[PDB]
RNA sequence: CUUACCACUUUGUGAUUCAUGACUGGGGUGAAGUCGUAACAAGGUAACCGUAGGGGAACCUGCGGUUGGAUCA
RNA sequence: CCCGCAGAAGAAGCACCGGCUAACUCCGUGCCAGCAGCCGCGGUAAUACGGAGGGUGCAAGCGUUAAUCGGAAUUACUGGGCGUAAAGCGCACGCAGGCGGUUUGUUAAGUCAGAUGUGAAAUCCCCGGGCUCAACCUGGGAACUGCAUCUGAUACUGGCAAGCUUGAGUCUCGUAGAGGGGGGUAGAAUUCCAGGUGUAGCGGUGAAAUGCGUAGAGAUCUGGAGGAAUACCGGUGGCGAAGGCGGCCCCCUGGACGAAGACUGACGCUCAGGUGCGAAAGCGUGGGGAGCAAACAGGAUUAGAUACCCUGGUAGUCCACGCCG
RNA sequence: UAGCUAGUAGGUGGGGUAACGGCUCACCUAGGCGACGAUCCCUAGCUGGUCUGAGAGGAUGACCAGCCACACUGGAACUGAGACACGGUCCAGACUCCUACGGGAGGCAGCAGUGGGGAAUAUUGCACAAUGGGCGCAAGCCUGAUGCAGCCAUGCCGCGUG
């Protein structure tokens, strides 16, 4: 059964980029909408936006700066089989600080940068190339 | 050293990596061999050493150096292998069949055929006729006579009764004698009646099932007779097919062949239907045994049968 | 495979098997020999190897090999022997100590005689 | 002087362990012996798996299964 | 520690040199003697064995053995795999356990932040200092990645409460199906028995033989008895968790799928142990036994045939109930 | 190696301890522990640390430092602030030693040293001069701790053999 549907969202933004489609669709959340601006600040996807009321979907509007895809490399970290949670000063770097990691701090859902810039340790949701 | 200065001895048997040497002296010792020797059967006469008898109160492992060249050898065509050889410097082959086991004329002919291709002198016995009734002694003693009528020496012995043995000691006496035979015949029992080994000391005897008996003595060694001589116990054996002999040669084996060569009108006469064909006729009317000219007749086709390897055997 | 899995059951490294375990861990040992034989090599190799069976201290009997041309080994000689392999020598890991308390050096060596025991030629 | 606790010990026994061991079962390695050649090509009766019976030996046969089998408009 | 005397005067060995791996030639030998960490060498010019010369490395040491870690991602937390190389239980249900859709509230257990206390000294590291240098000793610092307590943070996980319907399940209406269990029944065919006709062979093989037939075989017709299996349909077809399931009909019974609508409201996934099902062969007891057929009997072939082939043929094959797994 | 446990797990009361407590006893309750591995079996002193490793880890606990346990084997207590006491006591056992056969004596796992085992590991040395410690007002006495020396290429570092 679907045990994990953040890993399904990252899934589908990756296999949408492989695919080269143009638009994603999940069942939308709390928590995927925040990592959707989290991507969508960092120029990661170009939009999203939450239709429905009672079964409202997020979609995402995936990017490609050279007709590749922009997000080259996105994995969850944190699974429901093993929990990773990092303390400030040993937060994650990806691809030497050229990615970015999302991590849910006390504070919300923001970058590595912004987190350890806040000087905020949480759990490591994924990281995003 | 760790070694005895070299002097020559028999080789009473042989098994794979090291054999069993016997010094002039008379005292047999398990030996090694040299990877140079590539042949080395029981009856071979070699050079070798023993080494310094101090270890575990026993005495150590020979070396075998070289072996002499041989003056007679009985040798089988083996397939897959060619032609080998089983004992060396022989003078005198007894071909042992049993009625038990399997009577065969077949294997008989085989073995004279091949004995006469190596010059060696042949002999008949037939062991355990204390299982045939008087009857059928009478009925296996009319076509033994087959070959003492071309003065082939044939002997019945009945090795559990020790009965009519005493002519095949004196025939036996002052000679090499190996014994060959198909499994089960009682090669192996037929020793222990006539050399009268210690009890302690006897050859394996395996009695047979059914069709055929078994391979007890997998093996071939020298003993030494008690009046005079040697004799060789030999491993059983199935097949002693002919196809390393060209087959004029198995003409020449049937002895009472020269009797009738050049009487065919055909001079390459294959004497099986070629008009003209004396033995044809001297079979026909009962001069030759119609068996052997048959047994002749279907070795000669199964050479054609075994010619199928590309092996060499020369 | 799955974390939850290794947290049942940890993951077993796997422990190595001494190739001599004669020597209990010693870097050489004594022993009196029972038996001076000599024995063939593989199939690639064809030799009259010199070896011994040796009973040793702590109770163990093991097969030891003897370096060099020639030995002065018999029954009863108390021998020192070290750790080894004889690739072509099956069931043999084991050599003897040239030069030690019973066993003398490889007479005439010249060169490499510390490994049979041979001292300094008076030069 | 007695009573209680109690180390040692003695039996009746049970369990367990070590050393040794009569007498054996199979195994392993070497291999230049012996008997046949079991498998590899359709290996000359396709091999193999489970099971049962048989046989000096590799093995043979029955039952079901597989292709990790060739040939076959 | 300093000064003085004499004299190069008192002081160099060990391993290796086929590749890995820096270093090569002669002689002896000739699968012998021997070497060897691994691959490996040696049978007549051996750079691999022994000796010599030459060279390479290290040096008052040098080698060998033992032992540990590494290289080894070769137990893979960092950081491995399972179609064929080792590796998916035969299949299913299912307790414990692991994990868990979505919204709101609360809690602060996990988690994070801060503070405090503590984490002996030595040792490790850094900046210095003292032994003529170094080893060594030593000052200060850093570190001791840990633990504990207190105060906060509330995004995420957990707990609590209230929900929601998208996961899961129920209901209504139908469809297809060798799904399962029980009981009847049918038509071919094999064999057997009895009888009718009638002659001399039948049967079998590559060829034969064994075997059956003059009491009449085989052939053909009629009647009967019994057992087992369901040509054609038939399929790259269907059903079942798997093993498996094939004439027709009846009785009982499981699952799947489809349309529309309502209903419940996370009730879910997986599953160590456990339970159950589970081809063929096999075992127990009792029936049944047509055909087939291990074992066995026989005839051929063959050295033999203990096999393949042929003639027979028992257990078994079938049924009931257990067992086997 | 799947069950183990009856002072067993609790309670009340008494006793006992420097101190809480089944520490002990009487009675009462029928619990307690265990798949988050009890019990049983084998192995083992623990740590700071040491070796290796880039790191995570791996191996390990020789020297020095902290803790623990033991002092021929088993048991017990006394004295004392502190012991169930290495060079104290009692008993029992084994062994060794003396014997007048009546009975007695002993404990190097302190420093040297001997035999034995082993591949293997050193002197039956000097001094309390220094630092510690015991006693003493002190002087001072004692100290095989300690400071030094001896032996060993066992290791590291340095130097020479021109
Ligand atoms: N009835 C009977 N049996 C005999 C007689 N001689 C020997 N036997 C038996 O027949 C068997 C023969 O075995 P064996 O002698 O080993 O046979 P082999 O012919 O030597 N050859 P292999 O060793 O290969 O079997 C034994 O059981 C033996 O005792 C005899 O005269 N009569
Ligand atoms: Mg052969
Ligand atoms: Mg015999
Ligand atoms: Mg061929
Ligand atoms: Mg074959
Ligand atoms: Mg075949
Ligand atoms: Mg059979
Ligand atoms: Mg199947
Ligand atoms: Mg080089
Ligand atoms: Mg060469
Ligand atoms: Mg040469
Ligand atoms: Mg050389
Ligand atoms: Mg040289
Ligand atoms: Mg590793
Ligand atoms: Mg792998
Ligand atoms: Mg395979
Ligand atoms: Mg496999
Ligand atoms: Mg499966
Ligand atoms: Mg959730
Ligand atoms: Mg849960
Ligand atoms: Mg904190
Ligand atoms: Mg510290
Ligand atoms: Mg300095
Ligand atoms: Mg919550
Ligand atoms: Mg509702
Ligand atoms: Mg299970
Ligand atoms: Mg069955
Ligand atoms: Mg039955
Ligand atoms: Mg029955
Ligand atoms: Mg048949
Ligand atoms: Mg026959
Ligand atoms: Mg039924
Ligand atoms: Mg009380
Ligand atoms: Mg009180
Ligand atoms: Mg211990
Ligand atoms: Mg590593
Ligand atoms: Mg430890
Ligand atoms: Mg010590
Ligand atoms: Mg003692
Ligand atoms: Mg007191
Ligand atoms: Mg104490
Ligand atoms: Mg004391
Ligand atoms: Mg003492
Ligand atoms: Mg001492
Ligand atoms: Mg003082
Ligand atoms: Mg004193
Ligand atoms: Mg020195
Ligand atoms: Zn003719």
């Amino acid at each position: 059964s679907m045990q994990d549907p953040i890993a399904d969202m990252l899934t589908r933004i990756r296999n949408g980029q492989a695919a080269n489609k143009a638009a994603v669709t999940m069942p939308s959340s709390k928590l995927k909408v925040a990592i959707a601006n989290v991507l969508k600040e960092e120029g990661f996807i170009e939009d999203f936006k939450v239709e429905g009321d009672t079964k409202p979907e997020l979609e995402l509007t995936l990017k490609y700066f050279q007709g590749k895809a922009v997000v080259e490399s996105i994995q969850r970290v944190s699974r429901p089989g093993l929990r990773i949670y990092k303390r400030k000063d040993e937060l994650p770097k990806v691809m030497a600080g050229l990615g970015i990691a999302v991590v849910s701090t006390s504070k919300g859902v923001m970058t590595d940068r912004a987190a350890r810039q806040a000087g905020l340790g949480g759990e490591i949701i994924c990281y995003v190339a | 050293n760790l070694f005895g200065e070299p002097d020559e001895g028999i080789v009473i048997s042989r098994f794979g990596m090291h054999a069993d040497v016997e010094s002039a002296d008379g005292d047999v010792h398990r030996c090694n061999i040299r990877r140079t020797i590539r042949s080395l059967v029981t009856g071979d006469r070699v050079v070798w050493r023993p080494g310094k008898p101090a270890a575990e109160g026993v005495n150590v492992k020979g070396i075998v150096e070289a072996v002499h060249e041989r003056t007679s050898v009985l040798t089988r065509p083996d397939f897959y292998d060619g032609v080998k050889p089983i004992a060396a410097n022989i003078d005198q082959i007894v071909i042992v069949s049993a009625i038990l086991p399997e009577l065969s004329l077949n294997i008989i002919d085989r073995y004279l055929v091949a004995c006469e291709t190596l010059q060696i002198e042949p002999i008949i016995v037939l062991n355990k006729i204390d299982l045939l009734d008087d009857e059928g002694m009478a009925f296996v003693n009319e076509q033994m006579d087959i070959y003492r009528n071309i003065g082939y020496r044939v002997l019945m012995v009945s090795s559990h009764t020790q009965d009519g043995l005493k002519p095949l000691e004196e025939a036996l006496t002052g000679r090499i004698s190996i014994f060959a035979g198909q499994s089960g015949v009682g090669k192996s029992s037929l020793l222990n009646a006539l050399l009268g080994l210690q009890k302690e000391i006897l050859t394996n005897d395996i009695s047979d099932n059914s069709g055929l008996g078994q391979h007890t003595t997998t093996a071939a060694r020298l003993y030494h007779f008690p009046h005079g001589g040697d004799v060789i116990d030999s491993p059983g054996v199935r097949e002693f097919g002919l196809w390393h002999l060209e087959p004029e040669q198995i003409t020449q084996g049937f002895v009472e062949f020269h009797d009738y060569l050049g009487l065919c009108k055909y001079r390459d006469c294959k004497h099986d239907t070629d008009p003209g064909c004396a033995i044809r006729e001297a079979v026909e009317e009962g001069k030759i045994a119609e068996t052997r000219f048959e047994n002749y007749h279907r070795i000669l086709e199964s050479m054609a049968q075994v010619k199928t390897r590309k092996n060499f055997s020369d | 495979a799955t974390v939850n899995q290794l947290v049942r059951k940890p993951r077993a490294r796997k422990v190595a098997k001494s190739n001599v375990p004669a020597l209990e861990a010693c870097p050489q040992k004594r022993g009196v020999c029972t038996r001076v034989y000599t024995t063939t090599p593989k199939k690639p190799n064809s030799a009259l190897r010199k070896v011994c069976r040796v009973r040793l201290t702590n109770g163990f009997e093991v097969t030891s090999y003897i370096g060099g041309e020639g030995h002065n080994l018999q029954e009863h000689s108390v021998i020192l022997i070290r750790g080894g392999r004889v690739k072509d020598l099956p069931g043999v890991r084991y050599h003897t100590v040239r030069g030690a308390l019973d066993c003398s050096g490889v007479k005439d060596r010249k060169q490499a005689r510390s490994k049979y025991g041979v001292k300094r030629p008076k030069a």
